RNA sequence: CGGCCCCCUGGACGAAGACUGACGCUCAGGUGCGAAAGCGUGGGGAGCAAACAGGAUUAGAUACCCUGGUAGUCCACGCCGUAAACGAUGUCGACUUGGAGGUUGUGCCCUUGAGGCGUGGCUUCCGGAGCUAACGCGUUAAGUCGACCGCCUGGGGAGUAC
RNA sequence: GUAAAGCGCACGCAGGCGGUUUGUUAAGUCAGAUGUGAAAUCCCCGGGCUCAACCUGGGAACUGCAUCUGAUACUGGCAAG
């Protein structure tokens, strides 16, 4: 009756959109394929690199639960972008904390600078960091144990761009793309972009605040022409990328992979 | 511009027919009013209902028997381009009696049998079958 | 008898998205949620449960029934509904022509029936071997496609389907020679050609396994009775 | 008990690498002296066989018609791709006034006294498809009392 | 041959080989005509069987629907019009007039047996006033009985019995409404007598309990 | 109809209201506007380029290609009144399932963000019923109807002769 | 639309058509009557030439026009909305 109506409404008053509410179970595991039910139209198509842990194998058996992400629905048949992504909401989360108390206290073990500053990786994800933050002062890390253990000390975040740099070491211590578009710029900063679509010419890593590279078909390996990207990296991968050129005007930052 | 509003309205029946469209309203006049009355004695249609005081809004409800629409045709004959006047004798027979042509007269809008029982002739609106 | 809690359960109200839905389903369809068709559970139960009755029916006066679906998801899911009641099904890819060129598909039938004897009864091995492998393809190809309905001998009296529009060809075939149709039909699918139409989600695993069971139920039902 | 009648047959030719391949099809059609009619159109490199297959097509996918006694229930236009086709009912004695593959149909119906004209195109399949689409369209008394939610004596 | 590619449903076969072999057979409604089919072009299989295995009078029925079809289909070839039922034996009682029974009957020991296996069971050929003679040795026996059932008097008994069908034996479990309609239903007592009819039954329970 | 600016100027759409109160639709004759080429008179003339000249090609080449090159193209004011002036689809009005866009308004909504939900105008593509000789058209109809006009009646002769 | 056939586009007189409600009129329209609509011809029922053609009695028809008396739904006129 109303019945139907008020279910309605109380089915939409718990679910929401984005990968937030931990609701799909995993109800077929087959490799290479993990397939939920999040109370959606249909089953997601996951991949099993969603959902392998630090060192290769699987996690999660049959029942388990985990939260994908919505706002596209229906390529043809089908529903979801992945549940790794909902991850990067509860890592900003982690991230958010340290506000409160201003310090937030994980371990980071930052080895080199990609693009001036280290790599800090906390436990399955690995982000780039601007280059004074791997170190407090410049005790420099390259003297250090190799991939050492201290924990994250934030010293500086783009805040739009998830570019995160983290102060491993001292634990005493404690439009809008395309104006200023020269900070990644000068020659060879490098940035770990995931990649979005591999256009048979390309493959379109873009990560940095609402811009768009891409890596296209001539460097991407060190061989030329029968390449064909979609074999050789990926689909929806964080890579080495950098810039190697940009257009503020005509907005193509041509960025490369042979590096 | 409008220029036949009885057209219309048989033109907006025709159309609901085809799209089973279970009612189909339309702007309210007398003659309508009339010829929709008319319909609904001879059951082409389930009721009709005039709804408004400013501008009032004739709705009739189509009639569907076993999935195909009731209104099998409806034509006018009558129109303002060509007028039809026809006297008793003369009077047509839609269908060969199965289906009906309203016919306007001295004594009101009446189907063109009961017409031939009054004895009297008039204008030829539209058949229906 | 299927309840409505299990069918949503299940996952039966979801509905394809609002570009790939067909107008005549716009009766069976209750709302749009996050642009994705609803399908209207008051108006799908008591629809579903006619048909189960009619299923019922049909068993009941020793009727054959076949369960169509190929959509590789639930093939799986069909053969088993299909075997649990002893039934015919046609899980992999419909040939085009299966019940109006019964006929021609008859003797295919029997090619395949004649190879499982050659491969089970007769026990003669000492086959060459380039050809025995040929024999064992063929088996294969053919207990793929028309494993199901080997036993069927004529043609079926009701026709069970999952999808309307992927399953049209079977679907069109019924309705040219006049069995009657049960088909699970999405907001995508066209239901004209459908007698007994039921508005699910024929894309959901879960939906898709209730809905068989529950016909099955009935077919044994009938067969008992 | 069926009655069938060959309308007509005619060769038709497809254009090869060697030259011209011939075939025929016929056009037949079927019916039971009552309501009952069903046309067929087949094919086949000879004759014989060609018209074989119009029987046996005719012979499936029949269609009724509602006759009052020997002719029709009232005159009815029937339409196919060229042939425009109207028939009229008549009284007994006339007969069927009717050209070519339409006197056929009507013949095999069942219909003893019709008044019919072919406009338009006369080209037998297209007309005879014509009848046919106007035969099954015409509805009986019964039909439209039922249709309409009244008794017999109402409409008359 | 198209009973050999399953087109001409033929369930069983109550035939007597060397006189009559009247069959019906059924089909899957798609223009196929079962009967014709077994027929041919004026009788040309049916002349095959008939000068088969030796003269017989082989029949083809074309069967409706149901096991009720199947009774009037047994009786030909001839003329039935209507038949009796009942449980388990229900004895299709068939109902046909003297003029079309001479040939209905056919034989005394032919038909009555030929047609008695058709639907499986057996027939026992009546004549139409036949049926309504025994039809009225039904409505005055549920009163024609002594009437040990409901009672009270007798001048409201006859008022009501003649308006009521079948007597009273067990019409409780029938319409307990349409006897409210009689002129006199004040206070649930017809809906009250009736009860005393199922009393009645209880009664004859009792009787059997005298008896048993 | 295409660089910016200014001056004069026509239409369209939306938002609410307020007013008039059928004043409307169509239109034979009639009147006006009407690409390019073309004409007249007077200006102008960079580039391009009918005509023309030479060089090639070729059997020939009164062409295609090359080198030049004048009318014209440009401006002012007149005339001409035709084009595959095409959507090869007269104008006006009403009604009939859908999807994906573009553009331009506008109402509400926490714009919590590039958004969310509507509601108007114009517009591109696909496609349902229906229509169609088929091709296709398909709410911008070639569907279902009404009003008015224009036009067709085998091909040529001929849109020519008088 | 492609078969012949949408003026290149507009404005617009004459002309054609004209939303909705009430009142009135009664021109159109419808009904009835009267007068006429020559006879012959046509058609119906009959009759006479042996039949037929042919002749012939009576009817019907001559779809119209004119008038008078009504009807007023529609169209028109007039008056108000």
């Amino acid at each position: 009756e109303s019945f139907a109506q008020l279910f309605e409404e109380s089915l939409k008053e718990i679910e929401t959109r984005p990968g937030s509410i931990v609701r799909g179970v995993v109800v077929a595991i087959d490799k290479d394929v993990v397939l939920v039910d999040a109370g959606l139209k249909s089953e997601s198509a996951i991949p099993a690199e969603q959902f392998k842990n630090a060192q290769g194998e699987l996690e999660i058996q049959v029942g388990d639960e985990v939260d994908v992400a919505l706002d596209a629905v229906e390529d043809g048949f089908g529903e979801t972008l992945l549940s790794r992504e909902k991850a990067k909401r509860h890592e900003a989360w982690i991230t958010l904390e340290k506000a409160y108390e201003d310090a937030e206290t994980v371990t980071g073990v930052i080895n080199g600078k990609v693009k001036g500053g280290f790599t800090v990786e906390l436990n399955g994800i690995r982000a780039f960091l601007p280059g004074s933050l791997v170190d407090v002062r410049p005790v420099r890390d390259t003297l250090h144990l190799e991939g050492k253990e201290l924990e994250f000390k934030v010293i500086k975040l783009d805040q739009k761009r998830n570019n995160v740099v983290v102060s491993r070491r001292a634990v005493i211590e404690s439009e809008d793309p395309w104006v200023a578009i020269a900070k990644r710029y000068p020659e060879g900063t490098k940035l770990t972009g995931r990649v979005t679509n591999l256009t048979d010419y390309g493959c379109f890593v873009e990560i940095e605040e609402g811009v768009e590279g891409l890596v296209h078909v001539s460097e991407m390996d060190w061989t030329n022409k029968n390449i064909h990207p979609s074999k050789v990296v990926n689909v929806g991968d964080v890579v080495e990328v950098m810039v190697l050129d940009i257009d503020e005007e005509r907005r193509r930052i041509s960025l490369g992979l042979k590096q | 511009s409008m220029q036949d509003p009885i057209a219309d309205m048989l033109t907006r029946i025709r159309n609901g027919q085809a799209a089973n469209k279970a009612a189909v309203t339309m702007p309210s006049s007398k003659l309508k009013v009339a010829i929709a009355n008319v319909l609904k004695e001879e059951g082409f249609i389930e009721d009709f209902k005039v709804e408004g005081d400013t501008k009032p809004e004739l709705e009739l409800t189509l009639k569907y028997f076993q999935g195909k629409a009731v209104v099998e045709s409806i034509q006018r004959v009558s129109r303002p381009g060509l007028r039809i006047y026809k006297r008793k004798d003369e009077l047509p027979k839609v269908m060969a009696g199965l289906g009906i042509a309203v016919v306007s007269t001295s004594k009101g809008v009446m189907t063109d049998r009961a017409a031939r029982q009054a004895g009297l002739g008039g204008e030829i609106i539209c058949y229906v079958a | 008898t299927v309840s409505m809690r299990d069918m949503l359960k299940a996952g039966v109200h979801f509905g394809h998205q609002t570009r790939y839905w067909n107008p005549k389903m716009k009766p069976f369809i209750f709302g749009a949620r996050n642009k994705v068709h609803i399908i209207n559970l008051e108006k799908t139960v008591p629809m579903f449960n006619e048909a189960l009755a009619e299923l019922n029916k049909i068993a009941s006066r020793k009727g054959k029934i076949l369960f169509v679906g190929t959509k590789r998801a639930a093939s799986e899911a069909v053969k088993d509904a299909a075997l649990s009641c002893d039934q015919f099904f046609v899980n992999h890819r419909w040939l085009g022509g299966m019940l109006t060129n019964w006929k021609t598909v008859r003797q295919s039938i029997k090619r395949l029936k004649d190879l499982e004897t050659q491969s089970q009864d007769g026990t003669f091995d000492k086959l060459t071997k380039k050809e025995a492998l040929m024999r064992t393809r063929e088996l294969e190809k053919l207990e793929n496609s028309l494993g199901g309905i080997k036993d069927m001998g004529g043609l079926p009296d009701a026709l069970f389907v999952i999808d309307a529009d992927h399953e049209h060809i079977a679907i069109k075939e019924a309705n040219n020679l006049g069995i009657p149709v049960f088909a699970i039909v999405d907001t995508n699918s066209d239901p004209d050609g459908v007698d007994f139409v039921i508005p699910g989600n024929d894309d959901a695993i879960r939906a898709v396994t209730l809905y068989l069971g529950a016909v099955a139920a009935t077919v044994r039902e009938g067969r008992s009775q | 008990e069926l009655q069938e009648k060959l309308i007509a047959v005619n060769r038709v030719s497809k254009t090869v690498k060697g030259g011209r391949i011939f075939s025929f099809t016929a056009l037949t059609v079927v019916g039971d002296g009552n309501g009952r009619v069903g046309f067929g159109y087949g094919k086949a490199r000879e004759v014989p066989a060609a018209i074989q297959k119009a029987m046996e097509k005719a012979r499936r996918n029949m269609i009724n018609v509602a006759l009052n006694n020997g002719t029709l229930q009232h005159p009815v236009k029937g339409v196919h791709t060229g042939s425009r086709v109207f028939m009229q009912p008549a009284s007994e004695g006339t007969g069927i006034i009717a050209g070519g593959a339409m006197r056929a149909v009507l013949e095999v119906a069942g219909v003893h006294n019709v008044l019919a004209k072919a406009y338009g195109s006369t080209n037998p399949i297209n007309v005879v498809r014509a009848t046919i689409d106007g035969l099954e369209n015409m509805n009986s008394p019964e039909m439209v009392a039922a249709k309409r939610g009244k008794s017999v004596e109402e409409i008359l | 041959p198209e009973i050999g590619e399953e087109v001409i449903e033929i369930k069983a076969a109550a035939r007597d080989p060397g006189s009559r072999a009247k069959i019906a057979v059924k089909t899957n409604d798609k223009r196929i005509d079962p009967v014709g089919a077994c027929v041919g072009m004026r009788g040309a299989r049916v002349q095959a069987v008939s000068t088969e295995l030796g003269g017989e009078r082989i029949d083809i029925v074309l069967w409706d629907d149901n096991p009720a079809q199947f009774v009037i289909n047994a009786m030909a070839p001839a003329d039935v019009a209507s038949i009796v039922v009942d449980e388990d034996k229900h004895t299709m009682d068939i109902a046909v007039e003297a003029g079309n029974l001479a040939q209905a009957i056919g034989r005394n020991g032919q038909n009555v047996r030929l047609a008695s296996q058709l639907s499986g069971w057996e027939l026992n050929v009546m004549t139409v006033d036949d049926l309504q003679a025994k039809h009225q040795a039904e409505a005055h026996a549920a009163i024609d009985t002594f009437t040990k059932y409901l009672d009270i008097d007798e001048d409201f008994a006859t008022v009501l019995v003649e308006e009521g069908f079948s007597t009273l034996e067990e019409l409780a479990y029938v319409p307990m409404k349409e006897l409210l309609e009689i002129e006199g239903l004040d206070e649930p007592t017809v809906e009250a007598l009736r009860e005393r009819a199922k009393n009645a039954l209880a009664t004859i329970a009792q009787a059997q309990e005298e008896s048993l």
